């Protein structure tokens, strides 16, 4: 009757009475982590397992609770023994594939950026085996796959490693938004000459719409098609993806109106259309649910972007006050400030919200960088000052990680530059100033262009 | 992991600097710059003097730098060492005195180089490592049987990728070497095909060549690499990524460094999430591998010996050596000598032993 | 919602067992315990009040399980980690204080009440598999 | 004192390095993540309680609940964050 907190004191009193049942011990703990005693499930799978190592369910449950915890490897360990003894259960394949993407998610937020693209390679054979082998489908394996082609879209420096055939592979084998983007499996890759981000966008799209089945799920399919959209348009920049996003939107709105983040992506979506209705939307998103600080950065946001100084000062004074953690009303203040001409706040409100940031901030590293520069350029320091060394060092750590995720960044890619030339790395100047002389040989009729191509063979003469 | 407690002592223990040590299940063996090398038993009792159970062997005029040792199970110990002429000596130690047997291993050929540092691989066939003063590595097999006639078999060797001096070098239990340059680069070959991997170059400037590798340790795991380098007057630790070759942080305390004037030795706990830095500034420094954050510092003074007799405060020249700085620094595992243990040497020619509470 | 003012057969499988007799108040304890209900106990020092909080560590050991105890005084906090690691063989016992942790992953975790004020004021995920917490010197 | 005093050298120093050098509001937000509102639930049948098959339903409990905007025990862990204080 999924009344799990009533059946813990029946199971420990029949385990009272025979110590050795191994059908009380799998109930006693699938009790403990319905209730949210993840470790004590954890240690009552394991009893379970040492009195009778065959049993899989068992096994299952102990790798599923250890997965809650951050033990991918022993998990992912006991659930590839697992799925290679009893491969034609579907539960232990999508388990095998939560797992491996939630590792993943958890790896990307760590800053392990090369593991995490290796292992969403693995979730993605994994799913397409389940969905043409097996012959399974369910909602829960489309929700996966869609979280896990995410990260290569971010990581932007590992997307030549996308595998597109087993993506139209798990798509071949198994109507009203369709004529809005415009996206279709028979005409996905028929278009030629874009990059692969375009081609990872769209497989996000299509993995989004695929995942069909009191109208909660209807609801939160719509705002899961109308999330994807909104991140392709993100990052494509087209028109045709913010209709459908919102398209999307309001059909899941007319399901459901009480949920938050349905008003947070709608308010996004017409951000730069109507203002009124954005900020409409934010205020509601704010009343529903308001212990999410999202919505006052996004509002305050809006308010920088029509210039009002004054509104967005306020709004980030109280966010500050909510929600110090966060790096990103740091990184507005400063904002601020620098458009209002202060020199000394904005460096150090800068430097703390690159310290709060911890690495998962691409703006916060991109604006240390550049503010370290321009305070140590024709200041007249000399090679014998330990800080000044100090500081061109972390900002030339911070662009690395930075071109970990955006690469083809001219601003960055000349800041680089600059940066190393200083230093005297001479080899990392040299490999990045030909990426950059090959972006803008390729860029180019003008005469602008050719001003900034002049300086840069300079600097690439100084480097040689 | 977060408190340590004195156990056990011994002041003015060699007659020149203690350069390096290294531990077993039954001793602590030490090697020192007059030559000698001391077995230090690890099975003591309650108020037992070290000094009483130590057991010394003279081994070159000119001194030594580095000692490791293998214990395995018939019962083989090895003991390895490098002396400041450039001579690779490897002996045989059976026990209830301590008989030091001079073991012959080398070909002729093999004896015209120059080691520096050295390193054994234990199986879970027992290997050897090596560097040379003209930047190459050496790659042993040890063989104990054809009855008792050891081998030792080259397997093949690693050049240097630009040459530079080679000062340090370490293998892992998956089958990786580290090989750290007086540049500041770390090479990662592969064990078994003889082929480089990586190839990293850690320094903050390139202005001064004051950067220099001193140590490289892989985590027990194997899955992570730590690096200990000079940065001009000052100590750094950076931490890697094995699998695939990327940079994850570093540690830093006010004093972007990790230590206040150069860091000389690393090591790892049982389960890898500790780390332990010696410094030339007389500090041992404990840091948390997934936060990248100091845990604890211990201080070293003169007036830690407990005999009063043993205590140098000052050297030959009248320098003070009231903080000594430390050379080398060594994780026990559980049970060698309930919980962890922990092992020094420091500038005053003191050995001293750590406990961890729990 | 109510409080109420107060053997072989009663309870065959003990959770711990001891050398000696247990007292009639210390029996009502240990089957009050078993029952799944709170006790408050009110006796002389050196009565055997270390009785029920070890019978309580035992039993949330059986359940797989955790245990808090706290004092007031910090005094006792070594005290009690030293007894205690002493009585028992097979539970590990660990120590929170203000910077020193010893066996964060135990089974039986000893600190003082403030210590456990600011857990709970923050959120603390220990706080998850705790059964049963001890009050003493109330 | 030649090489102190007249030795050129082919790295710039500082000094003319300052004399030759010259130096979206919506990527600053956050998209919201999806949501997912089914599971399995395992089923028994017979008196010794093993487990026969399992179906996929919905579950009655917001759908991303964390430590920062929920109270409730069934919340999800976020284990980079100290465990015990």
């Amino acid at each position: 009757k999924q009344e799990e907190s009533d059946s813990i004191e029946w199971f420990q009193s029949a385990l009272r009475v025979d110590p050795n049942d191994v059908e009380s011990w799998v109930g006693l703990g699938q009790a403990y982590h319905a209730c949210g005693r993840i470790e004590a499930s954890i240690k009552v799978f394991d009893k379970a397992i040492q009195l009778r190592p065959s049993h899989t369910f068992a096994q299952y449950f102990k790798a599923i609770s250890l997965c809650d915890v951050g033990e991918y490897l022993e998990s992912l360990d006991i659930l590839e023994k697992v799925c290679q003894e009893a491969a034609t259960e579907e539960s232990f394949q999508i388990g095998l594939v939560e797992v491996l993407m939630r590792c993943s998610l958890d790896l990307y937020s760590q800053g392990f950026l090369l593991k995490s693209v290796s292992i969403a390679k693995d979730t993605i054979e994994r799913i397409k085996i389940i969905i043409s082998e097996l012959k399974c489908e369910n909602q829960q394996v489309w929700i996966y796959l869609s979280q896990v082609l995410r990260l290569f879209i971010w990581i932007e420096s590992k997307v030549d490693t996308l595998p597109v055939e087993s993506l139209v592979s798990i798509f071949e084998n198994s109507e009203e938004i369709d004529s809005v983007d415009n996206i279709k499996i028979d005409t996905l890759l028929d278009s030629t000459t874009d990059d692969n981000v375009s081609i990872a966008c769209k497989f996000l799209i299509l993995a989004s719409k695929y995942s069909v089945s009191a109208g909660t799920v209807r609801a939160s399919y719509w705002y899961n098609i109308g999330i994807s959209e909104l991140t392709a348009f993100i990052t494509l920049k087209e028109p045709q993806y913010r209709d459908a996003a919102i398209f999307a939107f309001k059909k899941s709105i007319q399901l459901q109106s009480n949920t938050s983040e349905t008003w947070i992506g709608l308010g996004i979506a017409t951000m730069d259309i109507n203002f009124r209705v954005s900020q409409h939307c934010f205020i509601k998103a704010t009343a529903l649910e308001p212990k999410a600080t999202n919505t006052w950065f996004n509002l305050a946001m809006l308010g920088l972007k029509k210039k009002d100084t004054e509104f967005a000062q306020q709004v980030l004074n109280k966010l500050q006050s909510l929600a110090p953690q966060d790096s990103s009303p740091w990184l507005g203040m400063a904002l601020i400030l620098e458009e209002q001409g202060d020199i000394i706040g904005s460096s150090k409100l800068f430097a703390h919200s690159f310290i709060l940031s911890n690495g998962r901030s691409k703006a916060a590293q991109f604006m240390y960088a550049k503010n370290v520069l321009e305070n140590h350029i024709n200041n007249g320091d000399d090679e014998r000052d330990i800080e000044t060394v100090e500081k061109l060092t972390t900002a030339s750590i911070a662009l690395e990680q930075f071109f970990k995720k955006s690469p083809d960044s001219q601003f960055a890619l000349q800041c680089a530059l600059l940066t190393l030339e200083r230093l005297h790395h001479y080899e990392n100047a040299n490999e990045l100033a030909n990426r950059l002389i090959g972006i803008l040989e390729k860029k180019f009729q003008d005469e602008r262009e050719l001003f900034n191509f002049a300086i840069i063979k300079g600097q690439f003469a100084r480097i040689h | 992991s977060k408190v340590f407690i004195a156990t056990a002592n011994a002041g003015k223990a060699h007659d020149a600097d203690i350069f390096s040590v290294s531990a077993c299940n039954s001793f602590t063996v030490s090697c020192s710059g007059d030559g000698y090398l001391k077995v230090w038993d690890n099975k003591l009792l309650d108020n037992e003097n070290p000094k009483d159970k130590s057991y010394s062997h003279f081994v070159h005029k000119s001194g030594l730098h580095h000692v490791d040792v293998l214990q395995a199970i018939f019962e083989l110990c090895l003991v390895a060492t490098t002396s400041f002429s450039g001579d690779l000596l490897f002996y045989r130690i059976t026990r209830k005195k301590v008989i030091f047997e001079k073991l012959d291993l080398l070909d002729s050929d093999m004896k015209k180089h120059s080691f520096w540092a050295l390193k054994w691989g234990a199986s879970n066939s027992h290997r050897l490592v090596a560097t040379d003063v003209k930047g190459t590595t050496y790659i042993w097999k040890f063989h104990p049987f054809a009855n008792w006639s050891p081998t030792l078999e080259l397997q093949g060797t690693v050049e240097s990728p630009m040459s530079q001096f080679a000062t340090s070098v370490d293998i892992s239990e998956r089958g990786l070497i580290a090989t750290g340059f007086n540049n500041g680069t770390v090479q990662i070959s592969e064990l078994s095909t003889l082929r480089p991997l990586y190839n990293f170059e850690s320094q903050h400037s390139m202005i001064n060549n004051s950067n220099s590798i001193r140590s490289v340790k892989f985590s027990p795991q194997g899955s992570l690499l730590a690096i200990a380098h000079d940065s001009n007057s000052f100590g750094c630790i950076t931490l890697y990524e094995t699998e695939f070759g990327e940079r994850i942080g570093s540690l830093s305390v006010p004093t972007e460094f990790a230590h206040s004037s150069w860091v000389m030795s690393l090591s790892f706990n049982d389960s890898g999430e500790t780390l332990c830095s010696a410094g030339w500034d007389g500090k041992l420094r404990f840091w948390d591998v997934k936060t990248k954050e100091r845990i604890t510092t211990l201080n070293m003074h003169c007036d830690d010996i407990e005999i009063e007799e043993d205590i140098l405060a000052v050297d030959e020249h009248g320098d003070s050596l009231a903080e000594p700085g430390v050379f080398d620094v060594k994780f026990l595992k559980k049970g060698w000598r309930l919980n962890e243990s922990l092992c020094c040497v420091c500038l005053d020619r003191s050995i001293r032993w750590f406990r961890e509470a729990g | 919602e109510w409080a109420h003012v107060v053997f072989d057969e009663l309870i065959p499988n003990p959770a711990r067992s001891w050398p000696f007799e247990l007292d009639t108040f210390q029996k009502e304890a240990v089957y009050h315990l078993e029952q799944g209900d709170s006790v408050f106990v009110a006796a002389h020092t050196s009565a055997g009040k270390t009785v029920v909080a070890e019978y309580a560590i035992a039993m949330a050991h059986r359940n797989m399980t955790k245990t808090i105890y706290t004092s007031p005084i910090k005094a006792l906090s070594n005290q009690k980690f030293r007894d205690f690691k002493e009585t028992f063989d097979d539970v590990n016992i660990g120590l929170i204080t203000g910077d020193v942790q010893i066996n964060p992953d135990a089974n039986c975790l000893i600190m003082t009440t403030e210590i456990l004020r600011s857990m709970l004021y923050r959120g603390a995920d220990l706080i998850r598999d705790v059964e049963f917490v001890i009050f003493d010197e109330v | 004192i030649k090489d102190r005093f007249l030795r050129p050298s082919n790295a710039l120093p500082w000094s003319l390095l300052d004399m030759v050098q010259d130096v979206d509001y919506k990527e600053l937000l956050k998209v919201p993540d999806p949501i997912n509102r089914t599971s399995y639930q395992f089923k028994r049948t017979g008196l010794e309680g093993k487990i026969s098959g399992y179906k996929e339903e919905v579950d009655l409990k917001v759908a991303n609940a964390n430590a920062s905007n929920s109270l409730s025990i069934t919340r999800s862990i976020n284990h980079n964050q100290n465990s015990v204080r």
